[PDB]
RNA sequence: CUUACCUGGCCUUGACAUACUAGAAACUUUUCAGAGAUGGAUUGGUGCCUUCGGGAACCUAGAUACAGGUGCUGCAUGGCUGUCGUCAGCUCGUGUCGUGAGAUGUUGGGUUAAGUCCCGCAACGAGCGCAACCCUUUUCCUUACUUGCCAGCAUUUCGGAUGGGAACUUUAAGGAUACUGCCAGUGACAAACUGGAGGAAGGCGGGGACGACGUCAAGUCAUCAUGGCCCUUACGGCCAGGGCUACACACGUGCUACAAUGGUCGGUACAAAGGGUUGCUACACAGCGAUGUGAUGCUAAUCUCAAAAAGCCGAUCGUAGUCCGGAUUGGAGUCUGCAACUCGACUCCAUGAAGUCGGAAUCGCUAGUAAUCGCGGAUCAGAAUGCCGCGGUGAAUACGUUCCCG
């Protein structure tokens, strides 16, 4: 990919990091049955107005050499391309090549 | 047609991995990127010092790291400094303690990788290519091993339109599993582009298999 | 009192056959509530119709895996190997007609590029 | 009534196995009776990835990697037992817990 | 639709231009690009400039409006026939 | 093929009656697996056939099997044993599902019964088949 | 968001590197304007080493070599892949014949899944290909006895529930076995071939991976790397909204049906494999329902997803565009998410379209296969009729090479 795009892929995760705890507080609180109506919709309201890259969902998996966005593999984080040929290369513990 | 990696083909059956350790599926992926840069990192700073193989272990919350060299004293330096330099870099990139160890090779031409980096070397200082091909299939049967076949591929000698050359001694049984066969790919790098560089080195048959191996 | 093991598609039986007037029960149940078609209650009495030894004997089954055709096999070669087990003499009849034989069978997997094991994807030159 | 409990986890089996049979001859040896060692079921990841850089998508590599267990009781523990348990080596690629 | 357990959705910086519309009583259109804000009661009476992607399209908000998406009323897209 | 000569499959006599034949028809009456339904459809119309004539079940399909047997197909050649009640099956059953009755069983018995007699398309398709053959 | 495209708003040694010059800990609070990018005020902190005159990160300001480019060339290239095709061939060294390029060997007769093997033969010898070595399934043995198992004993709330047992199933490592081994007939008298016993399995037992010398200027400069060409207040970088989801049409690949071998209702059986700590959730309550609340176990042969479905027994529908079919539309909702208008999935009430087995033509499949029934996973906040796997039930037909294709 390119270098723009791999930096505002690092500038998301810098923020979503950033804004984690206040986020989980606010839901919890939003949650709480114990605290009033209105507690729940000013907090509701301080969520809606916490910035847009703070959320997660707006991350997207990119693989950790290239940064290519298709074909993750989570467990190794590394998108096909590089998954095939590391692997046949033999630096990947334990994969080996499959038949039933 | 396109064939299969001769080394991921025998990765279980004759061949040991390169990489030997155990993670949990959260700390994989974090390991193996960590294990992925160490290696690009090595394979950097040790150009010029006839590097082939590295070996990455954790065994227990630290990491160890054997250097398969043909230049051991340059490796080692002059006083033990770069030994100690290498492993302040390794634990600074991996986060654990690091231990560095060295192992020696007497016959680099048997070596796969090694016959690949000369070769590339000699195709970036404009020796002919088929000179270059007949000495080191020549050097290496002379060496003892049973078969060796060297291919170089792209633009040839400056020609506007890339071919393949290749040439083999001795014996190469490729569909053999027990067979143990070296192989090694580089680049040679030249005013006119890229020229690859693929070599398959074939050592005897392995008897007794992964059992006689000790995985 | 004697003992047998059957097997056929993945499923598994025990047999535990004695001798006694003819009680036959299958996982704490009899034979007509265990299975619901006739056939596969007569494959589980075929052997002992055969050898028309139907009373002599008590049967205590247990059966595990696969499906009501493959239990109703597993449960017919663990009675076979029990008889043989009982008796060695009575083998040759067994084998000639064909209950001693495990049923090697078993389904095939999907593979690369194709729908089943076999079934290929539509194709045309058009 | 202390039982000592050892859990063994690997991508080798044959290096489990030898790590067991190690641990099983050094327990005998110090004098405390044991049970196993147990293997547990193996567990199988497959992946799928494709080779062409572009477009085929029926040319795919079939990799697996498998994860095995082996369980290990320690009956009746004499004083050398435990103290020998944590002098005993680690080796590379098995993963060993302990529990008291 | 949005679950009622959680209200209807009205962006900040929109609420706040209708809120002091209607404190005052500017008849002049309220410029926004927020498609997605709901249509309250407290909009009734006003014009909206919502953007359609390439301009802004004026809405006058009348009472059988109240309960829709701010996007209905701004197509997108531009068909006349084949 | 082309080099080989493959043997015939042998199926295992019915587990009731210890009759290939009336194993050959259930799995000629059988769809997409289904043993159970084809084993009550062929059972049913065995009862039957037996309660409205007192007849044994496996003679009286025999017979008319063997009367419903054509001799020739179609350049004239004469048809081997398999083939002439491999098609006398599919007549049975085709003409057989084309009644009006509740259940198929039912039908299977009415047309087994009506054939004995011979009167059934089944029946008249054999004659067609001897007519085509005179023609050649 | 992804995003590479459009509209509009912004930045210019730049979001990112190295090299130079100066100043600052970095960081942190609260707001204001704005659609946001941004811009302006506003708090606390001001840190770590030190031969301590400064240094280590980190940030800010200036300067220019430069960065940056999913811009072009796959007809300049590396690497990777498809295809003929799992087709059976492709070569080399001595000796002979030919002025010579070359030939012989590698041909001819049988046979085989195979240049697989046996005979003759101016030939005598070798390598890569085929086969085998690797994985899985079928029979048995040894080791191992928990979280898995329960034959015998005992207690039971009748639940392996509890003492207990190591028998059986299973789990999973190591082994044994099959080799024309034995008999009969044939073929040449060889290679072989046919029939029989024993054996779980008989002649290659079944499946997978492995793809020779080469062809197509085949595919990919948008994974990546790379020669050359081009842009540099823009073809680079940041943001909000829109588009990739359009719709008189044509084509390919699929799903669901046109019903009685069926639809609906009540009762009642039998799997395999895989996933689970930002997760899967026993049980109770509320709701018609999707779901919500409380609560329990699980880092898992221990708890859970989880109900298998077709099947069996009973009742009803009686051939009707129907108690078939389930498109479309109206009205209510739930959940994920900052946010379901363009443009999500699912639930309830109402509506109830085409469709009566489909021309010329054309496709897949030789056995646990086709057909049919359900279950799981990768990607993933949410979003499969696709893809990759798992088991249940379980057929028909092969006379032969005369024509079609390779």
């Amino acid at each position: 990919a390119k270098k723009g795009m791999i930096n505002r892929e690092l500038k998301r995760e810098k923020t979503v990091a950033k804004y984690a705890a206040k986020r989980a507080e606010l839901k919890a609180t939003i949650a709480n049955v114990n605290a009033s109506d209105e507690e729940r919709f000013e907090a509701m309201l301080k969520l809606q107005a916490l910035p847009r890259n703070a959320s997660p969902v707006r991350l997207r998996n990119r693989c950790g050499l290239t940064g290519r966005p298709h074909g993750y593999f989570r467990k190794f984080g590394l998108s096909r391309n590089k998954l095939r040929d590391t692997v046949m290369q033999g630096d990947v513990p334990g994969v080996v090549k499959a038949s039933w | 047609g396109q064939k299969v990696h001769p080394i991921g083909i025998r990765l279980g059956v004759v061949k040991r991995h390169n990489a030997n350790w155990y993670a949990n599926p959260k700390q994989y992926a974090e390991y193996l990127l960590k294990d992925l840069q160490v290696r690009e990192f090595l394979t950097k700073k040790l150009k010029n010092a006839m590097v082939s193989n590295i070996l990455i272990e954790r065994p227990s919350g630290a990491a160890k790291v054997t250097i398969s060299t043909a230049r051991p004293g340059i490796v080692i330096g002059k006083k033990g400094e770069d030994i100690e330099k290498l492993q302040r870099e390794l634990t600074n990139i991996m986060g654990v303690p690091a231990q560095v160890s060295i192992n020696e090779i007497d016959r680099p031409d048997l070596d796969a990788r090694l016959v690949a980096e000369a070769i590339a070397s000699q195709l970036e200082k404009r020796v002919m290519f088929r000179r270059a091909m007949k000495r080191a299939v020549q050097n290496t049967m002379r060496a003892g091993a049973k078969g060796i076949k060297v291919e170089v591929s792209g633009r040839l000698g400056g020609a506007e339109i890339a071919r393949t050359e290749w040439y083999r001694e001795g014996r190469v049984p490729l569909h053999t599993l027990r067979a143990d066969i070296d192989y090694a790919t580089m680049r040679a790098e030249t005013t006119y582009g890229t020229i690859g560089v693929k070599v398959w080195i074939f050592r005897g048959e392995i008897l007794g298999g992964m059992k006689q191996v000790m995985n | 009192t004697n003992y047998g093991t059957g097997r056929r598609k993945t499923a598994t039986a025990r047999v535990f056959l004695s001798a006694g007037t003819g009680k036959l029960v299958i996982n704490n149940r009899t034979l007509e509530q265990y299975f619901g078609r006739e056939t596969a209650r007569m494959v589980v009495r075929q052997p002992l119709e055969l050898l028309e030894a139907t009373e002599k004997y008590d049967l205590y089954i247990t059966v595990k895996g696969g499906g009501i055709g493959g239990q109703a096999g597993a449960i017919r070669h663990g009675i076979t190997r029990a008889l043989i087990a009982a008796d060695e003499t009575l083998k040759p009849v067994l084998r000639q007609a064909g209950f001693v034989t495990r049923d090697a069978r078993e389904v095939e997997r999907k593979k690369l590029g194709l729908r089943k094991a076999r079934k290929r994807p539509q194709f045309s030159k058009r | 009534n202390q039982r000592i409990r050892i859990r063994l986890k690997s991508f080798d089996h044959r290096l489990i196995d030898q790590s067991a049979q190690e641990i099983v001859e050094t327990a005998k040896r110090t004098g405390a009776q044991v049970c196993g060692p147990i293997p547990m079921p193996t567990r199988i990841e497959r992946f799928n990835v494709l080779t062409s850089p572009h477009v085929n998508k029926d040319a795919r590599d079939q990799y697996e990697i498998r994860t095995y267990k082996r369980l290990i009781d320690i009956v009746q523990p004499t004083d050398k037992t435990v103290d020998a348990l944590m002098k005993l080596d680690l080796a590379a690629g098995v993963d060993v817990q302990i529990a008291l | 639709p949005r679950s009622l357990k959680k209200g209807p959705f009205v962006d900040a910086h929109l609420f706040a231009k209708v809120e002091a519309a209607v404190a005052s009583n500017s008849r002049k259109p309220i410029k926004t690009w927020s498609r997605r804000s709901m249509i309250l009661p407290d909009f009734v009476g006003l014009t909206i400039s919502v953007h359609n992607g390439r301009n802004h399209v004026p809405v006058i908000v009348t009472e059988h409006m109240v309960g829709h998406k701010l996007g209905e009323f701004a197509p997108t897209r531009t068909y006349r026939g084949h | 093929p082309r080099r080989r000569v493959v043997a015939a499959r042998e199926i295992l006599p019915d587990p009731k009656f210890s009759s290939q034949t009336i194993a050959k028809f259930m799995n000629h009456v059988m769809q997409d697996g289904k043993k159970s339904i084809a084993e009550s459809i062929v059972y049913g119309a065995l009862e039957r056939v037996q309660e409205k004539n007192k007849v044994d079940p496996v003679e009286f399909f025999e017979t008319t099997l063997e009367k419903v047997r054509p001799m020739v197909e179609v350049v004239p050649m004469e048809v081997r044993p398999s083939r002439r009640t491999a098609l006398a099956m599919r007549w049975l059953v085709d003409a057989a599902a084309k009644r009006s009755e509740k259940t198929m069983a039912l039908r299977l018995a009415g047309e087994l019964l009506d054939a004995a007699e011979g009167k059934g398309a089944a029946i008249k398709k054999r004659e067609d088949v001897h007519r085509m053959a005179e023609a050649n």
